[PDB]
């Protein structure tokens, strides 16, 4: 009974809880016995190395499985008539019909059809054979081993970095902006110019011959002479065929804009040019902060100088540099917020602007990627706000931030929470009212009485980008406008050709249904933010619990006194916000999937007419697209969709199981377990066997965590199964 | 325990409708016995490790 | 004391009392209980003796020009059906192993039948035991090489040696069907001692909380 | 796929041998009294 | 003591105890004593390898043979597999012995002789002569590699080509001649 | 169109002259007002970061105005950036005017 | 040109070495 090596108090627990809490608090290094700041930072650094090695191993495994049991080589020849293979299937429980049903893409046996889009990405970056994939997997394997050795090395006393080294924010930002971001982008540009671009033109360029192949006919001379325009002489023709030399070109840094007519994706030359410009800008930005060369900036002085007069912002940003550098939770919250927003941006840009060849034609992959990134973004956003609350309850110092932006924003937290609640109430009241009004008028057979508000603002913005479907004739919609003439011979031709076409997702047509669903999304975001912000601002204390900060970030409650204090900690606020985040992401993914489902089948009228009322959402989307999924296996037989049907029921079961931990609380189970213990201690033969840990019911916080985990797992599994089965059984 | 544990797999195993079901089940019971064997060893090593 | 690589630091429990102690045990299989270590040594000696007998027989049959040793199982013609031979061998080996078990339980070493030490020539000593241990280890690797050469190559212990002598630069393991894998092993093993030295330099030799293979 | 026999050996090793060994070791370690 | 830059001072951690100490450390990498010792040994090792490499490249190019950057693509008595394996084993043993000798005595050496100084001739003047020659060799090897990358010619051939017409056969002229060479 | 030698040389010389005779006072004043980065009230070197020690090859230079070599590299970098921007823009023969 | 069996074996061996490095890092982190 001493497993929690990091917690002596937990080791003394004689119940099973000791094991439970021994695993849920293993990564909270700040709360471990005999923990200092230097050891904390060093442990985090080594953990980062381990995580990097894990990521490298995961990528290497994906590459190895695609090169060993996939059909990448066959898919290259026919990227539109062959389903990518993820990996093989070796399940002893499979029956003969199951083994025969899972054999698809010309495989020797049962396999899994890929849905992550790695085939399109690897095909777009220049990979063509299985040997290249195997080489990449081996290289990533060696890289992972190298990172593991680095993590072990930096844990030794001779290579242990000091705490001050971790606080050197200027040096770290300089190296990350100029090297981690700029140099990496420049190297990617080099790869695209040397491999991706030549490979897309039917010319193979590998390690064995990249030194004898010219990326451009006029090698390096125009670059050093300044005649950079010579690198965009003749781009790929509009009738170019990917992976071949018909209608090719010699340019390597173009800016046509739009999509490739055959692959329906962005031009490789455009992406190379983008990465080159990004690398230059990032390197320049990296040469900003002061290190040891007498030049640069001091973030502390910049923050102390950002104090507007008249005292509108109080002391301004005085002491913020130390508030961010000293607190790890503040940095983690900022990083999580930024990463989540970038994940959402990635999801929103990969479907409207496909970057990989033959990716827009893969309806299953596009939907899966969008949903995956949106769910990841939601979880990361919840984590960002949770860590912000942790910062307020564990690293915030009122004396060090007296009068700055933090103290002032905390001084009027009531106004913030009140306005968030008002916005949420308004959005909910009106969105639900309009939807119910439309449902009632639809039921009574009077669709003409529907309240269909035209999204004139979004349509106006779309017209500003070149869409002429709304008759606005604004900026890019007018050929004689200044912005239209400025880029007339640059990127506007392709951009307009792609935005005015209904065959792609570049700014889709919107109507009243989009208006209502967008307001529903605004509702979800506002309520989730309200819960998270209320929990972070009230983490230190409220009127019901003035000394909440003395009890930590997470605790069961404060007893039934003072009327009751159930779910009063900041952890509980994050817990309640996870449900809202799941609901918001569900609404977003439902909207995206239904709109694209109607677009792929050439029937936008279905969504344009059935999305204005909830019955259309439940009947024309959920019930209509669930026929093939629930038919994966039936008393007549089974097909390749049986795995998705089983996963569908599996998710439903996990979700319902979580409902138990969510509704039932600790009290009933404690008495039940006591009765069970009495039964075991009085049953003959079984008396010879004793328990090492006293069985007890799950903790209140532990129960909430288990219920939330079950709810989230069931939610994700159910939607993933439905999404893949619905978009895969049709296309 | 080992004798009473063959029957279930004999009459209900995945290969119950095959003449070689008896052998497969004998092996299955052997595996189950070995599993409950390691269970007994783990219980003994955890329960009996100190004196009082 | 010579180790399994120059300058190697043997484990704390591998002081050197046992014979053939080269400080080799990366998995720490016999670093917990001493009785288990004694049983492990007895098993090593038994495997070594069987390996020496097998290697001697395989080499003798090859030198007299007999067929492949791996194929000799089906080229034996004589009386006694296969089942009869199996039964006779099982019974005689059961009694022999029982006697060996009693010998180990009594004197702590091997024996032949009722004779606990079995040494008619009285050639027992600590110096003669080391010879048996080292010869057994060499014979074990020799038999492993015999099987590996029979699997990769289609030759025997003598034919493989002749093929290597004919063209040493082109008739080696790195040029066979398992050369690539072999190239990956050497390259790793070649850096294994040095890497261990790094652990003995940056981390030191202050033992470890766990063992690779506890058991 | 090359070496079709590998999955038939790796799948049971990762799903039956490795989990049983890991669970037994974890159970023996979380109840050691003196680690 | 002469410094790499007129008008400055040594970066404190460098005061002349090491051979070839010119106070050159703009980035301050040697701020750690143990790391400074390891870096000095690494500099000596890299310089020795570069010296041997440059000597071999020049010697082979004088006696004709193949280009230094194309010697690996030739045919030898043994394949690359066994060759790399034998070299890996030999170099692993040699480097292991060298590292072990450095742990006991923080100095260079060979096999089991640390330091490896047969016939004497070891003195402070020799220490700086080896460090400077090694640095020059590393710089020369980098020049060889980059020059070969731009112009597929050896070191001596490149020098002769430059001597034929230095104003139009240098590094600037090699960039314009890249399309004519590569392809 | 534009001579790379003349444009690059002129831009670099102009940037160096501006940073040595025009922008030097404001640059020095800003450097003195900002100073070296500090963590928890003390510089990174004072906190224990040995790698944060200012380089000695910039502490004092023989130039009467204190124009260090790092200053030369920074201004030369700006000059080259401007020169190549001019060369690249002049190399293109398209109409970017919004008229 | 599908990957051969020897390639899979080499990859598995390299993965074993990587796993050894990983377990070493984990042991160092536990300390
Ligand atoms: C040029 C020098 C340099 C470089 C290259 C790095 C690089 C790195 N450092 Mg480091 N560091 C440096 C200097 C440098 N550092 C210095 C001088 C200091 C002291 C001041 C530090 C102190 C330091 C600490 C304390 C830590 C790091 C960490 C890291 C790693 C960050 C995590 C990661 O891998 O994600 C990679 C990040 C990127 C690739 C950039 C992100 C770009 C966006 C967000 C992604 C989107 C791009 C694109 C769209 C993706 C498409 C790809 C898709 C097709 C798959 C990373 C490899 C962390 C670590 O993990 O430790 C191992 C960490 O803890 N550094
Ligand atoms: C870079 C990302 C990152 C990092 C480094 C951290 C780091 C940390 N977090 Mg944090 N967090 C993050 C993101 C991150 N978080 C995100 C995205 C969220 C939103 C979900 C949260 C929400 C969160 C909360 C609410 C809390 C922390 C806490 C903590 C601290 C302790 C964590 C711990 O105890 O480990 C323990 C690790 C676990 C218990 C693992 C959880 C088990 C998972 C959820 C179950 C998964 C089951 C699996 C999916 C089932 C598969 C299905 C299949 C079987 C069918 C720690 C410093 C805690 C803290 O700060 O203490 C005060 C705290 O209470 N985090
Ligand atoms: C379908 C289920 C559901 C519904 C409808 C709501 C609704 C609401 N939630 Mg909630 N939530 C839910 C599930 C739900 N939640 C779950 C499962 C969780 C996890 C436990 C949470 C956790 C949660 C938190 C933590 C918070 C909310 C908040 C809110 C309110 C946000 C304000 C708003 O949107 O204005 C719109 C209002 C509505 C849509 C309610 C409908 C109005 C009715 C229909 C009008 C009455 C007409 C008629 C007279 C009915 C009376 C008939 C009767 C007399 C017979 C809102 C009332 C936030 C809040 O309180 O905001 C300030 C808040 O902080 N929720
Ligand atoms: C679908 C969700 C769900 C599920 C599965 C359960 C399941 C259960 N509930 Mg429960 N309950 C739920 C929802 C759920 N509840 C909700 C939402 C509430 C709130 C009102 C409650 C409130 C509640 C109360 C108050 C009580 C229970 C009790 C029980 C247990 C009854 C014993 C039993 O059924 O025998 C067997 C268990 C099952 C049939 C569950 C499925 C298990 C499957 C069939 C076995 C699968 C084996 C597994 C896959 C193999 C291992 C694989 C390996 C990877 C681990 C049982 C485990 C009662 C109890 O404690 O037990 C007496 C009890 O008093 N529940
Ligand atoms: C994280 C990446 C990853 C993932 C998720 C998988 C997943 C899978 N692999 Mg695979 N593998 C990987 C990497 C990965 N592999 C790498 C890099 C290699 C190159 C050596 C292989 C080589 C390989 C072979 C030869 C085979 C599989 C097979 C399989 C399947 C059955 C698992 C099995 O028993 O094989 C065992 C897997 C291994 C022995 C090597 C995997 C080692 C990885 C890198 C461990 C990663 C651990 C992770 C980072 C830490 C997470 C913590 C977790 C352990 C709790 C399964 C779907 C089998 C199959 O094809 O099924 C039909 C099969 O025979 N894999
Ligand atoms: C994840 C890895 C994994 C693997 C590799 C297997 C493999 C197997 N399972 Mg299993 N299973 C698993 C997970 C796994 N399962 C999980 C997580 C669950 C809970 C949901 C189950 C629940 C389950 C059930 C209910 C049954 C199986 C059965 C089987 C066997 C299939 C039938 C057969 O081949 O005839 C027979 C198999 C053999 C003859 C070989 C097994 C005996 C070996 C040789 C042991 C050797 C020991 C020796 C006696 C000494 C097969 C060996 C069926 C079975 O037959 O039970 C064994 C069956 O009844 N599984
Ligand atoms: C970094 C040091 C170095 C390296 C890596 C090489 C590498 C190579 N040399 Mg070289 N060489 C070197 C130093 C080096 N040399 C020096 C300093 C000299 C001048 C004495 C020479 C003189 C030399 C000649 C004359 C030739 C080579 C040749 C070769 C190539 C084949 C060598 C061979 O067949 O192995 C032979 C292995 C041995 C002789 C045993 C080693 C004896 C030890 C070192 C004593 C090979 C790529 C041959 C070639 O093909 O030209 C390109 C060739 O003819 N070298
Ligand atoms: C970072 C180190 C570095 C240094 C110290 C220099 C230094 C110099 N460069 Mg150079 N350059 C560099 C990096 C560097 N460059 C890089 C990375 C590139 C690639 C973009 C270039 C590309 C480049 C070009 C294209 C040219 C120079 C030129 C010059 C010289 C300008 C002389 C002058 O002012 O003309 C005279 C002043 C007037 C006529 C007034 C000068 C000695 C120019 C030159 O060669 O001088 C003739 C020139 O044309 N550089
Ligand atoms: C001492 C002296 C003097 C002075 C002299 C001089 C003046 C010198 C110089 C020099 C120089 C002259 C310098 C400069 C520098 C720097 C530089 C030169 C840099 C750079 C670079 C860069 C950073 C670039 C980048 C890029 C790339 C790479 C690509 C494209 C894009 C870009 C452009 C961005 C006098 C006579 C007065 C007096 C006495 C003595
Ligand atoms: C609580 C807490 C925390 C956390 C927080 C968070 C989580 C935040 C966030 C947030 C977010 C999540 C945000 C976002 C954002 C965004 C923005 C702010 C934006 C914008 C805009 C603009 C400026 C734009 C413009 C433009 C352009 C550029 C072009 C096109 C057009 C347009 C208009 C679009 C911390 C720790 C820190 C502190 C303490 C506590
Ligand atoms: C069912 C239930 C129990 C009883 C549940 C118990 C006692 C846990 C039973 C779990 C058993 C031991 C099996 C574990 C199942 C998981 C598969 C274990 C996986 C965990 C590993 C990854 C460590 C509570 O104690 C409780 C307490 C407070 C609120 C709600 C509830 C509640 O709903």
């Amino acid at each position: 009974k001493l497993f929690p090596k990091f917690s002596q108090a937990l080791a003394q627990d004689p119940t099973t809880r000791r094991i439970w809490f021994g695993i849920a608090t293993a990564h909270d290094f700040e709360s471990h016995d005999g923990m200092t700041e230097e050891r904390l930072y060093q442990k985090i650094f080594a953990s980062h190395f381990g995580q990097l090695a894990i990521i490298f191993l995961w990528t290497s495994g994906n590459l190895f499985h695609v090169a060993w049991q996939g059909n990448f080589e066959q898919w290259v020849q026919d990227p539109l008539h062959i389903r990518p293979i993820a990996h093989a299937i070796w399940d002893p429980h499979f029956g003969q019909p199951a083994v025969e049903a899972f054999t698809r893409g010309g495989a020797s046996g049962p396999v899994n059809i890929s849905t992550s889009g790695v085939y399109q990405w690897w095909y777009t970056i220049g990979l063509r054979t299985n040997q290249e994939l195997y080489t990449g997997s081996i290289f990533l394997l060696v890289l992972a081993a190298l990172f593991l050795f680095a993590g072990w090395l930096h844990l030794q006393p001779a290579f242990q970095p000091a705490l001050s080294w971790f606080k050197n924010a200027e040096s770290r930002l300089n190296h990350h902006l100029a090297g981690l971001f700029g140099v990496s982008s420049l190297a990617w540009t080099g790869h695209l110019v040397h491999v991706a671009i030549p490979e897309s033109r039917g010319q193979h360029v590998g390690w064995d011959n990249f030194l004898t192949v010219l990326p451009h006919p006029a090698g390096l001379t125009p670059f050093f002479t300044g005649n950079w325009a010579a690198y965009a002489e003749n781009p790929d023709s509009a009738s170019h065929v990917f992976n071949t030399a018909q209608g090719s070109g010699t340019a390597i840094l173009t800016f046509l804009g739009g999509f490739h007519p055959q692959t329906q994706s962005l031009w490789l030359t455009d992406m190379a040019h983008h990465h080159l410009a990004i690398a230059v800008i990032f390197i320049l930005a990296g040469h900003m902060y002061r290190t040891i060369f007498g030049i640069g900036h001091s973030m502390r002085e910049i923050l102390e100088a950002q104090t507007p007069p008249s005292g509108s912002l109080g002391a301004g940003h005085k002491g913020l540099y130390d508030t961010v550098n000293n607190s790890l939770h503040f940095q983690l919250g900022l990083a999580l917020a930024s990463v989540g927003t970038i994940s959402s941006l990635v999801a929103q840009h990969m479907y409207s602007l496909p970057p990989y060849a033959f990716l827009a034609q893969d309806f299953t992959t596009q939907a899966a990627l969008y949903t995956h990134h949106q769910y990841i973004a939601g979880f990361i956003m919840c984590g960002a706000f949770a860590h912000g609350a942790i910062f307020f309850v564990r690293d915030y110092d009122p004396a060090q931030n007296r009068g700055n932006v933090l103290a002032r924003i905390l001084d009027h937290k009531e106004a913030l929470i009140s306005h968030l609640s008002w916005a949420s109430l308004f959005l909910g009241f009106h969105t639900l009212g309009l939807y119910v009004h439309n449902d009632v008028v639809q039921a009574f057979g009077t669709p003409e009485k529907q309240i269909l508000i035209e999204p004139v603002f979004a349509q106006w913005i779309q017209a500003a980008h070149g869409k002429t479907a709304y008759g606005f004739d604004f900026l890019l919609s007018s050929a004689t406008s200044a912005p239209s003439l400025a880029g007339q011979a640059l990127w506007l031709p392709g951009w307009l050709q792609g935005i005015n076409s209904d065959a792609n997702s570049l700014f889709l047509t919107i109507g009243p249904g989009d208006f209502l669903v967008h307001h529903a999304i605004a509702l979800g975001l506002h309520t989730t933010t309200l819960i998270l912000v209320k929990g972070a601002l009230d983490a230190r204390g409220s009127k019901l619990m003035p000394d909440k900060k003395d009890f930590g970030y997470s605790f069961p409650c404060d007893g039934p006194g003072r009327g009751g204090t159930c779910d009063i900690s900041a952890w509980d606020a994050f817990y309640l916000a996870v449900f809202w985040m799941l609901n918001t992401i569900g609404w977003v993914t439902f909207y995206w999937h239904w709109k694209h489902l109607g677009i792929w089948q050439g029937n936008v009228n279905q969504f344009n007419e059935s999305s204005t009322y909830l019955m259309g959402w439940l009947r024309d989307y959920l019930w209509l697209n669930s026929s093939q999924l629930i038919n994966g296996y039936n008393p007549f037989g089974m097909n390749s969709l049986s795995v998705w049907a089983w996963m569908f029921l599996f998710g439903h079961l996990i979700y319902a199981t979580g409902f138990m931990f969510l509704i039932s609380w600790r009290g009933y189970w404690q008495e039940l377990i006591e009765t069970l213990a009495w039964a075991h201690e009085r049953t003959p033969l079984a008396n010879l066997v004793r328990w090492r840990d006293k069985p007890v019911a799950l903790s209140i916080v532990q129960a909430r965590l288990v219920g939330l985990t079950h709810f989230s797992v069931g939610y994700v599994l159910t939607y993933a199964a439905f999404l893949i089965a619905s978009t895969s059984g049709k296309f | 325990h080992g004798y009473l544990l063959v029957g279930p797999f004999i009459k209900l195993g995945p290969l119950r409708d095959v003449e070689n079901v008896a052998e497969i089940v004998g092996c299955i019971n052997g595996a189950a016995t070995v599993l409950i064997l390691t269970l007994c060893l783990a219980y003994g090593a955890v329960t009996f490790q100190g004196e009082g | 004391r010579p180790t399994w690589y120059p300058g190697a630091t043997p484990p704390k429990y591998l002081d050197g009392t046992m014979l053939g102690d080269y400080g080799f045990d990366p998995l720490r299989l016999g670093s917990k209980d001493k009785d288990v270590l004694k049983y492990y040594r007895e098993g090593e000696l038994t495997n070594g003796r069987w390996a020496m007998a097998a290697v001697a027989g395989i080499l003798f049959t090859d030198l007299v020009g007999l067929g492949p040793w791996w194929e000799a199982g089906a080229k034996v013609e004589s009386s006694f059906d296969l089942k009869t031979l199996i039964i006779i061998e099982v019974v005689t080996f059961a009694i022999l192993e029982g006697f060996r078990v009693k010998a180990y339980e009594k004197t702590g070493e091997t024996g032949l039948g009722p004779f606990a030490p079995f040494d008619p020539l009285n050639m027992r000593s600590d110096e003669t035991r080391l010879k048996e241990l080292k010869n057994g280890r060499l014979a074990m690797l020799a038999f492993l090489g015999f099987s590996s050469q029979a699997a990769v190559q289609g030759k025997g212990p003598i034919e493989c040696l002749q093929a290597h002598l004919a063209d040493p630069g082109h008739n080696n393991i790195f040029t066979s069907s398992v050369g690539n894998e072999a190239l990956a092993a050497v390259l790793v093993l070649s850096i294994t001692p040095c890497l261990i030295e790094a652990k003995n330099r940056l981390q030191g030799t202050d033992e470890e909380e766990f063992r690779p293979l506890p058991w | 796929m090359s070496a079709q026999f590998l999955p038939s050996i790796l799948v049971p090793l990762v799903g039956l041998v490795f989990p049983a060994v890991a669970m037994a070791s974890m159970f023996l370690y979380i109840e050691k009294e003196e680690i | 003591r002469t410094l790499w830059l007129p008008g400055i001072q040594a970066p404190k951690h460098l005061d002349g105890k090491l051979a070839g100490d010119y106070g050159f450390d703009p980035l301050g990498l040697g701020v750690d004593s143990d790391r400074l010792k390891w870096y000095a040994e690494a500099e000596k090792t890299n310089g020795r390898w570069a010296m041997a490499a440059v000597a071999g490249i020049l010697f082979t190019e004088i006696l004709g043979k193949a280009k230094w950057f194309e010697a690996g693509a030739q045919e030898y008595w043994m394949d690359n597999g066994p060759l790399l394996a034998v070299e890996a084993v030999i170099m692993g043993f040699l480097e292991l012995k060298r590292f072990q000798g450095w742990k006991e005595t923080g100095t260079s050496g060979f096999l089991n002789a640390f330091p490896f100084d047969p016939a004497g001739m070891n003195s402070p003047s020799m220490a700086t002569k080896e460090v400077k020659n090694g640095r020059l060799a590393m710089t020369a090897f980098v020049g060889f590699a980059v020059q070969a990358l731009l112009t597929r010619q050896g070191p001596i051939e490149a020098l002769q080509s430059h001597l034929s017409s230095p104003f139009t056969n240098n590094f600037v002229g090699s960039i314009n001649n890249l399309p004519n060479v590569i392809g | 169109l534009a001579d790379v030698n003349l444009v690059v040389g002129g831009c670099t010389v102009g940037a160096l002259a501006l940073g040595r005779f025009v922008f030097l006072p404001f640059h020095r004043a800003s450097l003195a007002k900002a100073g070296m980065p500090k963590q928890n009230g003390m510089t990174h070197l004072q906190a224990g970061d040995a790698r944060a020690e200012e380089a000695s090859f910039i502490l004092k230079t023989n130039d009467p105005a204190g124009f260090t070599v790092v200053d030369v590299m920074a201004w030369g970098a700006l000059g080259h950036a401007a020169a190549f921007y001019i060369l690249a823009t002049s190399s293109l023969g398209l109409d970017r005017n919004p008229f | 040109m599908p990957i051969a069996d020897y390639q899979v074996f080499t990859a598995l061996f390299l993965a074993l070495a990587t796993g050894i490095f990983a377990v070493r890092l984990g042991v160092a982190l536990y300390k």
